[PDB]
């Protein structure tokens, strides 16, 4: 049920500004956790978190031309499924 | 005044008590926020009331308002069973609170 | 043993009540500090004993120890009034509290 | 509190300290105000947690005589402490 509609608002060879749909006020969580990594097979992803009131997030320091997978998780598995996208910088 | 502060503190006691369960693992924002706020208010007002009122009376009346409002809200908004036992207990609680305020 | 940690949570309830009294409206550091830590001990110790035990009996005994010890340590430490009317209405309030919690 | 010293000082900032007492005299927060000893304005004021017995006033004009005071939460303690000092 949350979050919804993960998409890259803006993009640069090194950075991606992404956003999602937090849902209705009763669905808003206390924080989301975001995970970005090389879509290949190197498991040391990079991870950070974002306050539940924020619906956007910027992601700097990406190698130009690479294709990354980007995942947004709610605090618990209760609320829904984590959503993810692919993007080549 | 200190008694009015006590009443309001018990009110906020029950508000944060219900908002806590309406939050999940402290993970629903709007409930959690209300819990955090209602707590901070409640206890603060308690700390104020305890300045002028005895700690036993203050704690007891604060707890009692919390519980009485918890049962009122449970019945009204949660389809809770209303016993005659519960009615006599609510009556005892209100009698104690009123008599304690009347013996000031 | 879960009963014993419930007893100890009820004791820490009285602990932070007395410390809140000593904090003069949350202004004297250390009482305030005793009030805050002794709080989340009691709140934590409870949730553990509440795991094993029925929530009703657990809450009844928890707030019973809390309020009764508050009244007693109040008439002791702070020479709070020991009237027949006060003890009577305190008995009524505490029995109402304990009953409403033993039901729900 | 007592013993309001100016520990260190630069042209644009002061480091101040005070004696909290011990154990039972301690408070949960002190309130530090400061301003030009004369010239009206308002005064600036901030608040520090009561476990720290030091504070740092910053962003001052060099060469000016300021006055600094430290308050306990209420007047039921040890009275407000005050000093003057030129940067």
């Amino acid at each position: 049920s949350v979050p919804t509609k993960l998409e890259v608002v803006a993009a640069t060879p090194t950075s991606l500004l992404i956003s999602w749909d937090a849902g209705h006020w009763w669905e808003w969580v206390t924080y989301y956790r975001i995970t970005y990594g090389e879509t290949g097979g190197n498991s040391p992803v990079q991870e950070f978190t974002v306050p539940g009131y924020s619906s956007t997030a910027t992601i700097s320091g990406l190698k130009p031309g690479v294709d990354y997978t980007i995942t947004v998780y709610a605090p618990t598995s209760d609320y829904g499924s984590p959503i993810s996208i692919n993007y080549r910088t | 005044m200190a008694w009015l502060i006590l009443i309001i503190a018990g009110i906020f006691e029950v508000v944060w008590a219900i908002a806590l369960k309406y939050s999940n693992g402290f993970t629903r924002l709007i409930p959690s926020m209300i819990t955090l706020i209602g707590m901070l208010i409640s206890f603060y007002l308690l700390s104020q009331a305890t300045k002028t009122l005895p700690i036993g009376t203050a704690y007891a009346i604060w707890t009692g308002i919390g519980a009485l409002g918890a049962v009122i809200c449970g019945i009204i908004f949660f389809k809770e069973p209303l016993t005659a036992l519960r009615i006599v207990f609510m009556i005892l609680l209100l009698t104690g609170i009123i008599g304690l305020k009347a013996t000031s």
